[PDB]
């Protein structure tokens, strides 16, 4: 009607604007920068445990 | 500007409602009913200390 | 937001003549009348537009669809085509 | 007729995911405590619900 | 549940002359559209199917009615039935509460409201 | 304003913030700027009315009533003496309503003050408030004669049951 | 001002063929499975000749229904059978009557007996006898 | 440990306590481990289900949270030490069922 | 301390201002989805302030 | 009323005395000037009581109730001009005078100072309302409904003269409600049961019950021109307040037989709400709604002990504005579609978008949006009868649930498509259609600002 910014297609894989893919790429990394604090430094159970608490004598 | 579009929006009703609270505590016998201190040592606001 | 005109359907009705491998691309373009080319030649000829267009193809759409341009005629009445 | 280029939508998605990932990690990072934690999660009883998600 | 609803049956060639029951309604439909299409109507259609609907439903049921059957006297099991039963609930109520209010006490002492 | 014995509370006792760290905190930037943007449009205009409201004074006076009869006057079928006794008794009841509202928020003074303990302290308001409302519905609440307002003809006669059946028919108190 | 057969009358056997359709065309020529015989059972305050009930029913359901508007929205002329229960009601789906939901709600009816049991975490079951020993028996020393 | 006799005051919400409420307590080792303070247990706003053991270390662990205001962690070793006070207390209480399978059966 | 909850009442007041400007009383050249978005935009930092005083 | 009946009787030699079509603009103009005089001398204080002047007025001290009585006459003249203008001028002016005469007896009523002046004023109505049903109504079966409009209210009210004069010759004189200080008690007998029976049963004729209420969907169904006296018939039904005057005293202690009036008005309450979800008439649709939550107030009175007089004071005016406003909605959409049957109104909400807001807020007063004047009193009916027993919340709560459907059952009927018809019904809601549709919620939510005046003694 007014604008032709993105073309119509007939299944020919119309291409992207090649600027959204930069911001798409950036936030796929800072989410896996957050794999740092998953283990480093964080463990599954920072508690200590019980030796099957038997020795009542 | 960002000179009066927000100044008419937010900057004007600040003074009216604060006047409605300063002229409220001296009239109503229950003003703000703020809770206790929750203090573990004893400090300079008091005279004694705690271990 | 994208509009549509008369020229899009004049491509597709002529294209599926050649897409169906039983019908060669040597027939008439818009009026072949389909008898020179009972079931699966009044339903299968529009079972491809069941895949592409697919607005459920009502019961009266069978007996009109002999004239292949009379197929194209009422779609502009349904799809509200330009002017 | 796909289209993904509108910075009005780009402003919304970028504002959420910055706050979304740091949701449970800033609020709970600074909170006055209220109750006592578990602090005991034994053998064969501790994190196998994560393994339930794996299968 | 409600229903099967028996959307398929047999034909070929049961009741060959039964067709053109649409000829009853298409004559009315021709009488409909000829009434519908006119250069100046400015008003609703009379539509006597709704005229014969409400007036033979809201009225003309009591002239139809007679108490010649007990399934017309069957409304005694629905109107006055539970109406005794709520009082049969409530007469057992309010007095057992009163005896515990008269003899002995159970209430809190700060029951000003009420 | 009011009188502080009517609404007592313990003193405020607000401690020190104790920063102890050389890290920059935002509380030293908020109270040092926002106080003057409120005091200028409010307090000076509050002062500008303060000289203007003191231009003239207007008086409104207390209303104290006159209570010559109390209860037992007069004879049964009368009208005159049994009308002032209604003005006695009924205005002796709307006073007794809002007296309870003082004691009700007196409980509310304790509860939003401590909060944490809030039950094992304050030593009065679980007792004294229940030494009022318990001594309220007896003989001052016409249960359930409050519909016709029980005006001097049932509020005394609950108290007839509070003296005839009560305290003598205990067999033998 | 329509007086001729303005409503139903004391039917249903006052020459019922002359009912439909001298007026109130619920049947074409009194053999259409909608002749005014269907006075349910009368004697009550039901419908008389009543261009009304047990005609084919259970849904006007807003179908495809193109030969007129004719389904529920757009006024077919005279086909009234029953109304005021159908603007919100439908026809039959693919499954059938089977009340499996009470059997589906019976899944906790087995575990309703499990609501009587207890839920202590440690130790394990060992359900053979009183060797589990739940509460306090002896003193300190 | 606690619960000798005679709660004199009429204070409900049992904060008027004998010494301090344990989880169950004691039972064996130690049979009396006392607790902490009670004049500051009610003075400092400390809620119920917090008058158990390892309390005075927790009253100091909660000091540096306010005493370091723009901070994300006051002392991370102290949370591992209050938990070590907590977890060693709990394993001390985990010796009940090993005693209960042992001492309650016939001998 | 009075401004602990006073900023909350300001937050609980400026929502009415797009409603007060619905009465066509010298209203803005319309842009109403934009004007509402601006009206929300300044309340958030106003909402952010007393959260810091509560946690102290 | 020192001079309240005095200015309004002078309005009567002004209709036929006036000119031509000026008679509408003149009659509305004078009428609103009395409304300030109503507000001014009333609403005074206030502590038991304001005996007004003399033996003709007790000033409506405990319940004001009189402001609502005076809105309607400068409110229906703008409504009745929809379909009235087809007759001679002398015949149309008579139709104006009889409605004005209806107010004058009701101006002296609701205050009335007495009981022997009450009953003659309690029966001073039903003469002008009956004539409105006879001439200039709608289509036939009027005259039997005019007879059912009689022969019930007159049938039940005649033992009041058997009751009241039996009180006047026995104990003192019933001229003064305030000389009712000495009241002997009433024990259980076989004579005193009937003494309470005739004292009460006439008041059940006007505010209805599950019995004896068949006449009520006749006057509202077969009704005058476009809801003209139907709005006055709203105040005619709620104006049976006099049980508050009488049974507050004068055998109060007979509650042993209160139960079949508690129960019948309770299962009949939940029933008559659902007795109209399959109704096919608009003017009957609001009529059965006007039975249900008007039958709510009766168990608030026979159950004594306030926190019940509080809400029952407000629940009289609750539908009294609301059902009057719903009839204004139903008086509209009839000059454009000349049949009142609701099913023919498919395809609305698009031709009239301006009044579509007024459908929303009106039916939002039955769900009733708890900061209003409707759910502020229904919570006190909850606050009373739950102290009676724990069962009473069940049947009374479902009444709050059935009318949730029953109100939105009407709203969704406006939203349909393509409308099939209607080369008529063009008129896009002219000035008379929407200015008269106003001034109902405009005082109603206004009274919800400080609802202090809407409170009994109590
Ligand atoms: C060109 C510029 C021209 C300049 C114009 C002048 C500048 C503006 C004037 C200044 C403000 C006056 C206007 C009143 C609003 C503020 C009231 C206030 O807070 O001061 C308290 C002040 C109270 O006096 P006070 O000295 O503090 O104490 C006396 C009482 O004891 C106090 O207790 P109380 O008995 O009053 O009880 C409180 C409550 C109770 O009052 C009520 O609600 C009773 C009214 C309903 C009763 C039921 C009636 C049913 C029939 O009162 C209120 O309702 C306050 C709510 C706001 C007012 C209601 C607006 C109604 C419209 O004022 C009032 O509340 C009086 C109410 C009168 C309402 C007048 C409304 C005028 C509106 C004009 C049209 C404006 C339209 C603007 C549209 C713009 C585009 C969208
Ligand atoms: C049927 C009518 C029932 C009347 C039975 C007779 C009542 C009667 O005798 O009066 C009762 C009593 C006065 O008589 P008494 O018992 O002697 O008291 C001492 C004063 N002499 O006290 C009274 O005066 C009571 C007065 C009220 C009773 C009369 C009205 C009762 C009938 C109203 C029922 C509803 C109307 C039914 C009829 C209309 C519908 C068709």
């Amino acid at each position: 009607g007014g604008g032709a910014h993105i073309e119509p297609r007939y299944r020919q894989f119309p291409q992207l604007t090649r600027s959204q893919v930069i911001q798409a790429e950036f936030f796929s990394a800072t989410m896996w920068f957050w794999i740092l604090w998953r283990f480093w430094h964080d463990s599954d159970a920072v508690l200590g445990h019980f030796p099957y608490p038997d020795p009542s004598q | 500007r960002h000179s009066i579009f927000a100044f008419t929006h937010v900057l004007i009703p600040v003074w009216i409602i604060h006047y409605y609270l300063k002229y409220h505590v001296t009239t109503k016998p229950y003003t703000i009913v703020e809770k206790k201190p929750r203090i573990f040592p004893g400090d300079t606001i008091l005279e004694t200390g705690e271990v | 937001a994208p509009p549509l005109t008369l020229e899009g359907i004049k491509d597709r009705v002529l294209y599926v003549l050649k897409l169906y491998d039983k019908i060669d691309p040597e027939k008439l373009s818009v009026n072949s009348h389909f008898m020179k080319d009972d079931s699966l030649d009044q339903v299968e000829i529009i079972m491809a537009m069941e895949d592409e267009f697919g607005f459920e193809i009502p019961d009266i759409d069978a007996e009109k669809l002999m004239c292949p341009q009379e197929i194209v005629d009422y779609i502009a009445d349904k799809k509200d085509v330009y002017e | 007729n796909i289209n993904e280029n509108n910075p009005l939508l780009i402003n919304s998605i970028k504002r959420l995911l910055i706050g979304s990932l740091f949701a449970g990690y800033i609020i709970s990072n600074n909170i006055p405590p209220t109750t006592i934690p578990q602090m005991t999660m034994p053998y064969y009883l501790k994190t196998t619900a994560l393994i339930v998600t794996i299968l | 549940t409600t229903l099967d609803p028996a959307e398929y049956d047999i034909s070929s060639e049961t009741r060959k002359a039964q067709a053109e029951r649409l000829a009853i309604r298409s004559r009315l439909k021709r009488e409909y559209q000829l009434q519908y299409y006119d250069p100046s109507r400015r008003g609703v259609i009379e539509d006597p199917a709704l005229v014969r609907w409400t007036y033979a439903r809201s009225a003309n049921i009591y002239p139809n009615f007679r108490p010649n059957t007990k399934t017309s006297l069957l409304g005694a099991l629905f109107g006055i039935g539970p109406l005794v039963f709520w009082y049969y609930v409530f007469k057992t109520d309010r007095d057992r509460k009163e005896k515990l209010i008269q003899e002995g006490k159970l209430d809190r002492t700060f029951n000003i409201s009420y | 304003s009011w009188d502080k014995d009517v609404y007592p509370e313990p003193p405020r006792r607000t401690p020190a913030p104790s920063p102890q760290t050389s890290l920059p905190n935002p509380i030293t930037y908020l109270t040092k700027a926002f106080d003057l943007l409120v005091d200028r449009p409010v307090t000076l205009v509050r002062e500008f009315i303060e000289r203007q409201h003191a231009k003239n004074k207007y008086y409104y006076y207390h209303r104290e009533f006159r209570r010559v009869p109390d209860i037992t006057e007069c004879q049964e079928k009368d009208v005159l003496c049994m009308f002032e006794a209604e003005m006695q008794w009924r205005r002796d009841y709307k006073v007794d309503q809002e007296i309870v509202n003082i004691i009700q928020e007196r409980l509310k003074a304790c509860q939003q003050r401590e909060g944490e303990s809030h039950r094992q302290n304050c030593a009065k308001e679980l007792e004294q408030f229940t030494q009022v409302v318990k001594a309220y519905q007896d003989r001052y609440h016409d249960l359930g004669a409050h519909y016709s307002a029980r005006k001097c003809l049932a509020k005394q006669k609950q108290r007839m049951l509070a003296e005839r059946k009560a305290a003598k028919e205990a067999a033998a108190a | 001002a329509s007086h001729i057969t303005k409503d139903m009358l004391p039917g249903p056997y006052p020459k019922t063929p002359e009912e439909r359709a001298a007026a109130a065309k619920k049947y074409n020529m009194r053999v259409e499975d909608y002749e005014p015989y269907p006075d349910d059972g009368t004697g009550y305050g039901d419908y008389p000749k009543l261009p009304d009930r047990s005609q084919q029913e259970r849904d006007p359901w807003y179908d495809w229904d193109h030969p007129d508007l004719r389904l529920n929205w757009g006024e077919p002329m005279h086909w009234d059978l029953d109304m005021y229960i159908r603007n919100r009601v439908d026809t039959s789906p693919t499954p059938v009557n089977w009340n499996l939901m009470c059997k589906h709600l019976f899944g906790f009816v087995a575990f309703m007996l499990f609501m009587f049991w207890v839920g202590e975490t440690y130790p394990a079951y060992q359900p053979v006898g009183p060797k589990q020993y739940p509460y306090n028996n002896l003193y300190l020393e | 440990a606690r619960r000798y006799l005679g709660d004199a005051s009429v204070e409900p919400d049992p904060l008027r306590m004998p010494t301090f409420p344990p989880d169950y307590g004691f039972p064996e080792r130690k049979e009396r481990e006392m607790v902490a303070t009670q004049q500051e247990m009610n003075d400092a706003q400390l809620v119920l289900q917090q008058r158990d053991y390892c309390a005075h270390y927790l009253i100091r662990f909660l000091k540096c949270k306010r005493d370091s205001f723009p901070n994300f962690l006051a002392c991370k070793h102290e949370r591992h030490d209050w938990d070590y006070c907590e977890h060693l207390d709990y394993v001390k209480r985990m010796k009940e069922f090993e005693r209960e399978r042992r001492l309650l059966q016939r001998k | 301390m009075n401004m602990f909850s006073s900023l909350s009442l300001v937050t609980l007041l400026l929502l009415t201002m797009p409603i007060m400007m619905m009465s066509f009383n010298t209203y803005k050249p319309s842009n109403y989805p934009l004007y509402v978005k601006t009206a929300i935009s300044y309340a958030f930092i106003t909402s952010m302030i007393p959260t810091m005083m509560f946690i102290h | 009323m020192l001079k309240y009946i005095i200015p309004t009787i002078m309005l009567m030699p002004l209709t036929w005395l006036s000119k031509n079509n000026m008679i509408w603009v003149n009659s509305t103009a004078h009428s609103l000037l009395i409304s300030f005089t109503s507000l001014l001398l009333m609403n005074q204080f206030g502590d038991n009581s304001l005996n007004f002047s003399l033996l003709f007025f007790s000033d409506s001290l405990s319940t004001p109730l009189l402001i609502l009585t005076m809105w309607l006459l400068p409110l229906m003249l703008m409504a009745s001009q929809h379909h009235l203008s087809k007759e001679n001028l002398t015949r149309k002016k008579l139709f104006i005078t009889m409605l004005i005469s209806l107010q004058l007896f009701l101006i002296m009523t609701f205050t009335a100072m007495e009981l022997i002046l009450f009953y003659i004023l309690f029966e001073a109505t039903l003469v002008p309302t009956l004539i409105i049903i006879t001439r200039w109504g709608n289509q036939t079966e009027r005259l039997n409904a005019g007879l059912y409009f009689l022969f019930y209210t007159l049938a039940g009210s005649l033992p009041l003269l058997v009751a009241l004069i039996y009180i006047q010759n026995t104990v003192g004189s019933l001229n003064f409600l305030m000389l009712q200080y000495w009241v002997q008690p009433v024990h259980n007998s076989w004579s005193n049961v009937f003494m309470w029976l005739a004292c009460m049963m006439a008041f059940m004729v006007k505010m209805p019950l599950y019995g004896l209420h068949l006449w009520l969907p006749k006057a509202h169904v077969e009704a005058p021109i476009a809801g003209s006296m139907v709005l006055a018939a709203v105040l005619l039904k709620l104006g049976g307040y006099g049980m508050l005057r009488i049974t507050l005293i004068l055998n109060p202690m007979t509650d042993f037989m209160a139960y079949p009036f508690i129960m019948l008005s309770l299962w009949g309450m939940i029933m008559t709400s659902s007795i109209c979800l399959r109704q096919t008439d608009l003017k009957s649709l609001i009529a059965y709604s006007s039975v249900s939550h008007m039958a709510l107030v009766i168990v608030a009175i026979l159950i004594q002990t306030p926190w019940s007089y509080m809400g029952a004071t407000a629940l009289m005016i609750a539908h009294g504005l609301t059902s009057s406003m719903l009839f204004c909605l139903a008086n509209s959409n009839y000059e454009r579609i000349h049949s009142r049957t609701m099913i023919l109104a498919r395809g609305l909400q698009t031709l009239l978008p301006l009044m579509a807001t007024w459908w929303l807020l009106a039916s939002l007063t039955n769900l009733a949006l708890p900061p209003t004047i409707n759910l502020i009193g229904e919570l006190f009916v909850v606050m009373s009868t739950f102290s009676w027993s724990n069962i009473t919340i069940i049947l009374m709560g479902v009444n709050m649930v059935i009318t949730a459907l029953y109100s939105l059952y009407m709203l969704i009927m406006t939203q349909r498509g393509k409308y099939t018809y209607h080369i008529n019904n063009i008129s896009p809601s002219f000035t008379r259609e929407n200015a008269l549709m106003s001034l109902h919620i405009l005082p109603l939510l206004l009274l919800t600002l400080n609802p202090k005046i809407i409170l009994g003694p109590l």
